Parts: C-alpha cells; sequence; structure tokens
RNA sequence: CUCAUGUUGCCAGCACGUUAUGGUGGGGACUCGUGAGAGACUGCCGGGGUCAACUCGGAGGAAGGUGGGGAUGACGUCAAGUCAUCAUGCCCCUUAUGUCCAGGGCUUCACACAUGCUACAAUGGCCGGUACAAAGGGCUGCGAUGCCGUGAGGUGGAGCGAAUCCUUUCAAAGCCGGUCUCAGUUCGGAUCGGGGUCUGCAACUCGACCCCGUGAAGUCGGAGUCGCUAGUAAUCGCAGAUCAGCAACGCU
C-alpha cells in the first residue's frame, strides 16, 4: 500500500504521550488506518558543570536534557486524511517532521 | 515452548531447553569452541551437576552483551529457571543452594572529584 | 613543518620589497617585522634585521640558513645565569 | 640535615627590602637548634591593604615537616617583627607540645 | 569581558561571514588538487594581501550574556556560569538534576 | 567492625578436584585479575608435581601445608616504653592464609627462570621438608619461644 | 664473527644480531634479511662467510655505517651551532632542544640531580 | 514480574537471496527499547525482650531487615574565596592606568614542592590466526568501500540531522601455535640528527603525528605517609563536553 511516517519530538513525557493519543484520535477520525506510537529510544544530551566561580572544581554538577522521540506510522493515507493531519492544532512544546 | 532468559550486568542470553541428550549449541558453535575457562565451564555445569542430570537436556544459546563470566552466569541461571519450568519441585532444593538468583551487583557510576569509583585522590598534606 | 604541496612561506613585504632590490642590483640593509618568514638562498647577498620585543637585530646570510625562520637567528630570552 | 632545613620564603605582593630573609633565616636556624625532625619550613609574607586595618596589616603562617604530624603556627601584627617572634612564639608551643608527647 | 573585545569579536564574525563566503574559499578549492597554478598561482601570496582577520582561527565562541571567552557550550550557546543560573531558574526545556 | 563482623565469603570449590584450598591458593596468587592465567599456572605447577613423585598433588600440598601451617604466632602492643610482642593462638583461617601467602611469595623470589618452576619445586621444598617458607615458621616459632615471658597479659 | 665495524655475538638472531650497528635497527635489519632471503630463525656461530661476504658488499653500498653517521651528526651540528641557530644555542647550553620542558624535569641533559 | 506496545532493532515457528550478512517477506513468541502498576511492610513463625520498643534463626522471594549506589549541606564559624564569570557602594584615569595596532611573553631555570603515568620484565617483549560489551558524537559536517602510499595521509563520495548511515556486521586484555630463555637484556623509552603528513593566512621561541637511525637514567625504592570492606581494590581499552590542532597521560 502506502506510508506516510510521523516522527514526534518533545521534551515533556506527559505531553508527548498526550499528543500521540490526540493525533491517534485523529487519524482515526476518518477511520484512516492507525498503528500507535512505538516504544524507541531517546537522546540524552547531558553536559557536565562545575558550580562556583574562580576555583572549586572537585565540586560540580549534571545536567540531562532528553529528547524523547514517538514514530507514528498511519497507512491508508486518504488525501483528504493528509491534508486534514497536516492540519492538526498543538502548543509549542512538541516539534514534528512529516516525512 | 519452553523458553526462559538468564542476565547478569549487561549480559543477556535466551535458551531452548529440550529434553534430549546434552547437546549444547552456543550461536553456531559449542562449550568447547568457546569458553576456554574451565571456572567459567563449572558454572554453566553446575544446575545440571545439581540435579545429576547432566546430559539429559539440550540446551541452545544466544549469546550478546557482557563478557563472558557474565554471560557464563546468565547461561547457568537460564538453563536452572528452564529445569524450573521442566518441573518446580526441585526448586526448594536448589534454593538450598541458591542457583537461580539473580546477581543485583552491578558495576558503579563514577563519582566526580575522584578518580573512579571508590579510589579517591591521594590526600596529600604537602 | 611547512607542507609542500603549499610550498614555502614567502611573505609579500620582503619578497617584493627583495624583487625591488635586486632589481636595482643593490645591496644594503634592510629592516623587517617578520619571524614567521621562511628563507630563500636568494638572501645570502641581503642583510636583513628583525625586532625582538625590545629592540631589532641584524643578522648576515650563510648558504645553509636555508629552509629556516628568521627568528631562529634572533635572542628571544636573555639567560645569563643565577 | 643541618642546613638540610627546607626554607621556603614566599610574599604574594609586599615590598621586600632584603632583610627579611635575614631575620627569617636566622628565626628559623633559632628552632632547628632544637628540634631534630624537621625537613620543611614554609615562611609566608601577606598584606590585607585595606583601608582603615582593624590591627591586621601584616599575617604570617607557618608550617613544618615531621616525623608523622606537622607543626602549624599562625600569627598576625602590624610589621614584621611582631608577627615573626609571635609564630616564632607559637611554633615553640607546637614544638615543646610535641616533645613532652615524644617520650 | 569587555564592550570592546566583544565588539571586536563580533567584527571578526561579519568579516568572515563576508569574505569566507567565497573570496577565502577559491583558492582553497584551486589550490588543494595536484592541478593547482601553485608552480606560479601567487595564490598563496595574494592570500597574505587579504586581512589576516579573513581567517577564522581568530574567532571564538564568547556567551551573548557576559562574554566569558572561556567555558563555553556550544549547544547552550553559553558560558558555564549562566548555563548553572539558567537551569537553576528552570529557565531552559526539559533540564533538571539527574543521577544514574 | 565497631558493630560486628560480616560473615566470611561463599567460596568456590576447585572445579576439577573438589578441595576450595586449591582456589584458595589461585586467589592467593592472583595478580591483576587475570584469574584464568594464574589458574593455568596452577594446573601445570600440579601437573609438575603429579609427574614428579607419581603423586595427586593435592596429598603433596597438604603434607607441605601441615609442615609450615603454624598454631602459636606473634601480635605486637605498645606499652610502657619498649613496645612488647605477645603469643597468641592462630585460628585455623589465618593459619591457612599465612602459610600460603609465605609459600607463595617465597616462591617469587626464586631463580628458575620462571614461576611455573619456582613456585613447584618451592612446593617440594617446603613439603619434603627444606624451603624458605619452613625457614620463616622456624623463625616464627623461635620469636614466640622468645616472647613467652609476656603472654599473661592474655590479649 | 666479524663485520663493517662491530663485533656480532653468537646467540642472537639475526634480525636482533645486526641492531647492534649505528645505522642499522630492527627494521633495517629485517629489510636487509628480506632482502638477502636467510632465514632469521638462525644463530651466528652458524653463518657462512660467503653470505657474510655479500651481506657486507651490500650494506656498504646502500647503507651508511658507524663512522659515516657519526661524522654526519658532527657536521650537522657544526653546522647549526656555526650558524648561530637556536637549535645550536641550546646545544651549547646543554638543554633539550625539540621545544621541550626546560624548567623541571629534561634531567637526561641537566646531567644528574644535583642538589644545590 | 503480568498485559499491551512492533522499528530505525529482535527474528524462536515458516518460505525465499547466497557471498558478507536477517539480506527479504513473514511472528511479536523470547529478547527488547518506553511507559503504568504489584513486589519489603520485621509481611507471618516460635523463643527472648518494662511485653513496649529492641532483637535472635526461619519460610517465601528476584531482592529482607534503612536491596545497593545516587540527588539532597540543620544554625553558623573560618571577616573562607571570587570587586578579574557577573552585580555593585565608595576612591582614582581621562589626553589617559582608557583605546586601536603588528612583534614578544605568559613554555625563561644552577633548583625546590606536588600530582600521575610510562618502567625496573618470562604473569613479560615480537609476528601471525580466532569472539563477544557498554556507550555515545554528527551538516556549510561525521566520513564508508576501490586503489595508491611503509604509514601517518589522499582525489572521491556512497549513506547520513542519524535503534539504520560514518561509526570494520565496534575494540584491549584473553585463547591457540612458535620464538626470545633471566640478561642494562628482542626490557625500557628518554634524547638527538635527518626523511615527511594534516589544519591554520603563519609551525622559530611554539603545535600534534608516522617512518629511518638514535638507545640514556632505571636491577623494586629511606626514615613516614596515601587510598582502599564487593562487583570494591588492581589492571585493559573505549567514548566524549571543551576543541580547526594540539602538551588531554588531565577531566567526565
Amino acid at each position: 500500500g502506502q506510508k506516510i511516517r510521523i516522527r514526534l519530538k518533545a521534551y515533556d513525557h506527559e505531553a508527548i504521550d498526550a499528543s500521540a493519543r490526540k493525533i491517534v484520535e485523529t487519524v482515526t477520525r476518518t477511520g484512516a488506518s492507525v498503528v500507535g506510537p512505538v516504544p524507541l529510544p531517546t537522546e540524552k544530551n547531558v553536559y557536565c558543570v562545575i558550580r562556583s566561580p574562580h576555583k572549586y572544581k572537585d565540586s560540580r554538577e549534571h545536567f540531562e536534557m532528553r529528547t524523547h522521540k514517538r514514530l507514528i506510522d498511519i497507512l491508508d493515507p486518504t488525501p483528504k486524511t493528509v491534508d486534514a493531519l497536516m492540519r492538526i492544532d498543538l502548543p509549542a512544546s512538541v516539534d514534528v517532521n512529516i516525512q | 515452548p519452553i523458553q526462559t532468559v538468564g542476565r547478569r550486568k549487561e549480559a543477556v542470553v535466551r535458551v531452548r531447553l529440550v529434553p534430549g541428550t546434552g547437546q549444547f549449541n552456543l550461536d553456531g558453535r559449542t562449550l568447547e569452541n568457546y569458553f576456554p575457562n574451565k571456572v567459567h565451564q563449572q558454572l554453566i555445569k553446575a544446575p545440571l551437576v545439581t540435579v545429576d542430570r547432566v546430559d539429559q537436556f539440550d540446551i541452545y544459546a544466544h549469546l550478546d552483551g557482557g563478557g563472558p563470566s557474565g554471560q557464563a552466569g546468565a547461561l547457568r541461571l537460564a538453563i536452572a529457571r528452564a529445569l524450573i519450568l521442566v518441573q518446580p519441585e526441585d526448586r526448594p532444593a536448589l534454593k538450598k543452594a541458591g542457583f537461580l538468583t539473580r546477581d543485583p551487583r552491578a558495576i558503579e557510576r563514577k563519582k566526580y572529584g575522584l578518580k573512579k569509583a571508590r579510589k579517591a585522590p591521594q590526600y596529600s598534606k604537602r | 613543518p611547512r607542507s609542500l604541496k603549499k610550498g614555502p612561506f614567502v611573505d609579500d613585504h620582503l619578497l617584493k620589497k627583495v624583487d625591488v632590490q635586486n632589481e636595482k642590483n643593490t645591496k644594503q640593509v634592510i629592516k623587517t617585522w617578520s619571524r614567521r618568514s621562511t628563507i630563500i638562498p636568494d638572501f645570502i647577498g641581503h642583510t636583513f634585521a628583525v625586532h625582538d620585543g625590545r629592540k631589532h637585530v641584524p643578522v648576515f646570510v650563510t648558504e645553509a640558513m636555508v629552509g629556516h625562520k628568521l627568528g631562529e637567528f634572533a635572542p628571544t630570552r636573555t639567560f645569563k645565569g643565577h | 640535615e643541618r642546613p638540610h632545613a627546607e626554607v621556603v620564603v614566599k610574599g604574594r605582593n609586599v615590598e621586600v627590602p632584603d632583610h627579611f630573609r635575614t631575620y627569617v633565616s636566622e628565626k628559623l636556624s633559632r628552632l632547628e637548634r632544637f628540634d631534630k625532625t624537621i625537613y620543611l619550613f614554609d615562611v609566608e609574607l601577606d598584606h590585607e591593604r585595606n583601608r582603615r586595618q582593624r590591627k591586621n596589616c601584616q599575617h604570617v603562617e607557618i608550617t613544618a615537616r615531621g616525623r608523622g604530624p606537622v607543626v602549624r603556627g599562625e600569627a598576625c601584627a602590624d610589621s614584621f617583627y611582631t608577627a615573626f617572634e609571635s609564630a616564632v612564639q607559637k611554633l615553640e608551643g607546637r614544638l615543646r607540645r610535641a616533645k613532652d608527647r615524644r617520650k | 569581558a569587555k564592550k570592546s573585545k566583544i565588539v571586536k569579536n563580533e567584527q571578526r564574525r561579519e568579516l568572515v561571514q563576508r569574505y569566507a563566503e567565497r573570496r577565502a574559499e577559491l583558492k582553497r578549492t584551486i589550490r588543494d588538487p595536484a592541478s593547482s597554478p601553485e608552480r606560479r598561482a601567487a595564490a598563496v601570496s595574494a592570500l597574505q594581501r587579504l586581512p589576516r582577520d579573513s581567517s577564522p582561527v581568530r574567532l571564538r565562541n564568547r556567551d551573548v550574556v557576559d562574554g566569558r571567552p572561556r567555558g563555553h557550550l556550544r549547544k547552550f550557546g553559553l558560558s558555564r556560569v549562566r548555563v548553572r543560573e539558567m537551569a537553576h531558574r528552570g529557565e531552559l526545556p526539559g533540564v533538571r538534576k539527574a543521577s544514574w | 567492625p565497631r558493630k560486628g563482623p560480616a560473615p566470611k565469603r561463599p567460596l568456590v570449590n576447585d572445579p576439577v578436584y573438589g578441595s576450595q584450598l586449591v582456589t584458595q591458593l589461585v586467589n592467593k596468587v592472583l595478580l591483576e585479575g587475570k584469574k584464568s592465567l594464574a589458574e593455568r599456572i596452577v594446573y601445570g605447577a600440579l601437573e609438575q608435581a603429579r609427574e614428579k613423585t607419581g603423586t595427586d598433588p593435592v596429598v603433596t600440598l597438604k603434607r607441605a601445608l601441615d609442615n609450615v601451617k603454624p598454631a602459636l604466632e606473634v601480635r605486637s602492643r605498645r606499652v610502657g616504653g619498649a613496645t612488647y610482642q605477645v603469643p597468641v593462638e592462630v585460628r585455623p583461617d589465618r593459619s591457612t592464609t599465612l602459610a600460603l601467602r609465605w609459600l607463595v611469595n617465597f616462591s617469587r623470589q626464586r631463580r628458575e627462570k620462571t614461576m611455573v618452576e619456582r613456585l613447584a619445586n618451592e612446593i617440594l621444598d617446603a613439603s619434603n621438608g627444606l624451603g624458605a617458607s619452613v625457614k620463616r615458621r622456624e623463625d616464627t616459632h623461635k620469636m614466640a619461644e622468645a616472647n613467652r615471658a609476656f603472654a599473661h597479659y592474655r590479649w | 664473527a666479524r663485520l663493517v665495524g662491530v663485533d656480532l655475538p653468537r646467540d642472537k638472531r639475526m634480525e636482533i644480531a645486526l641492531t647492534y650497528i649505528y645505522g642499522i635497527g630492527r627494521t633495517r635489519s629485517n629489510e636487509i634479511l628480506a632482502a638477502t632471503g636467510i632465514d632469521k630463525n638462525m644463530r651466528t656461530k652458524d653463518l657462512t662467510d660467503d653470505q657474510v661476504t655479500v651481506l657486507r658488499d651490500y650494506i656498504e653500498g646502500n647503507l651508511k655505517v658507524e663512522g659515516d653517521l657519526r661524522r654526519e651528526v658532527q657536521a650537522d651540528i657544526r653546522r647549526k651551532i656555526e650558524i648561530g641557530c637556536y637549535q645550536g644555542l641550546r646545544h651549547r647550553r646543554g638543554l633539550p632542544v625539540r621545544g621541550q620542558r626546560t624548567k623541571t624535569n629534561a634531567r637526561t641533559r641537566k646531567g644528574p640531580k644535583r642538589t644545590i
């Protein structure tokens, strides 16, 4: 058949799962074939830092910017559904690669 | 089908335990092809040693993760758990030597200000 | 070491000045500010001087001074001892 | 080990006419005279350079090696002499303590 | 650091953005093959005619807020001090204190 | 250990024979975590013993252990201007530990071009009653005979 | 046996035996052995005058030796010290010359660790 | 540990490529990557115990007696440190202690102190043959295969904002065969003389790297001291923030 693949990127797991359910819903609204957010890995961009100025290199701290990622493969891309899913609304925290 | 798992410090092995002979096959090879380490062989054998059923139950493995000794402990673990699926009645005599537990002892986080896990820099007083 | 595919580092100032000089055919003491310029055998005629952080040093040229930098012939640090 | 007394002279920023060295080397041999277990002596000249000093203009820390414990003596004064002699006395206090605690 | 020094690094970025766009690139392109006119190019001696500031080695990743020319993290693009302070105020996405 | 001891470890057995004195020995010669290397060194030395005296090497090893295994040893305590040594009975665990430690570390400073020879022939020596291990054991017993006088502290 | 200027040992595999000459190391030794075609599992006691002679001809044709090498280095150093290069001045001092540490270490050139 | 979750990764049950191979359909079964919840609560046993806590040996368990390690600094001192990350009260420069410029330095050394590693060898030096980890980095960049170079290196670019692709289908100890046969030594690598590579406009003070020759001190360490109670110590190597390239053997 045919596919259209979405790769969702975020930092909030609650919200990436929220928009996952929302997008799966809006894909289901057309009776169009829907699969689900497969549990695929997440990057972890990590950065160690020192706390204080001018000395005390032994005291440090860590920080960890994760990257929540979800693949959603939509089968049966009826072009009505395609141009509908082109026009979902979301808040700011999530970004999406439509390919 | 019969399938159980073994994991020791990032050393995973799956197992097929069949009622045949003790034929060992480990990723296109055998226990005498890999593992030139006799203490490791003892580990690998200790469950069948325990039940006195050495050469009563074929085993087929797929090794991945960890190094030889981690893989070894995971192997003997999975073989014993498969023997428990064969029959649990022998289990409370295997806890008598405890050849059944997962090793809850993994490598440690490396800390800051220091050289590794617990080796501190030389507290120099000059 | 200067790579060979790149060739030498002969810098424009003294390269063009010494073009002008050998086309005058005349030779005199000539100052320059570049330690980082590499040496050609075409310098065995002229006398070059360089600055070293305090003042200038002149130096006369020889056959086997080729392939080198002029800073190699300027004393940059003075250590007479304790 | 008598010229083996590892003098360490130090000053972060103070005008140092050459007699501080005389005073200090001699005031260190002073206590070399009666303790033979000594390797290093660190000697420091420091100064707060604050307007309206709180009667602490010059400051001195001295620290000395020994076979096991070390010796530690701090003093503070308005100039070189009161501080050096005070630190010398405090060294002697630590050292008398340690040599009474030897036998 | 200083206003003047941040201004000068900003000037140098403008120079580089101008001239390493294509001017300080074509000589590299032609002078990397061994078919080059190096034997009579004077393109090396011509790259000596361009300003030294044409080269990017003179740049430095200074912070945008302070200009600390050290301790700089390209991902945040900041001095480590300001990095600490932002993540302390909770002003960067999904950033937190972790363990393992 | 201001609160109490921890249990001593669940030691392994020898894979081949069934005497954990062997693994005690290999763990005490183990050097930079090269256990299988020390182990093949062990097996080679033991096979030398077997082919050089026609016996099972573990028995002659027990023989040498019986030779050098002390019962009485020293324990020091600084008291009253002249730090005293004191005789102490020594339980089996520390006895065996110390005997094997002597045996290994005095096999080390021998002159056979190779550890397989130094070790094995030192074992032969301590077995049949000649080695530097036995020498140091006698030295220790003589020291206990010396400082018999100070047992009465009972420590 | 005897050669261009060094007394060969006896129980040294040839690749190691030739290494005792100044202009010969392990790589050049084995390169020469490969060029000759002799088994490098041999001893010097069992070597032939024929092979030694042709080896000798070969190396004196295609490889400078002890004396010419010492001569070469002497020439290099008197040259770069008479033109007054920085290498030359550091060699006058006896200090490490290749742009190295100089303050604390480099006792190999500063002599013994003589206390002051 | 129960259920789901099926690719960019598994791949037992099946059919098809066969030189490199999960490589392709096909099963989400075991793995599994990501999330939710039960599991340790002296939970129950019986003897001790102001009968209270507090314990002593048990079953069951994957873990059992604050599972382990993490994060987390009570009020304050040391007038602790940073007016040079930053902020700033007061004093001063202003024709200059500001400021724009190229050169030089912060790497000077008859020495001292401190941190570490590389060694003083046969558990070791050398060639060759065989298998596996975790783990992350990437676009005006990571760079594959082919071939040429001794080898660093190279036109070139497949594929790649990346569970795929560069990341050999990812390694070193280790194993198998043989030599070296205990000695300033096939140990050790300084140090220098030359032959050279890459980046940078520029390798002299002053960069890393391969190759040739070079072959020094060092034959287990003094009075005392330092770190370590389990997946710890000791050892092998990997990866990387910063960074064009580097002293990074540091740091994580």
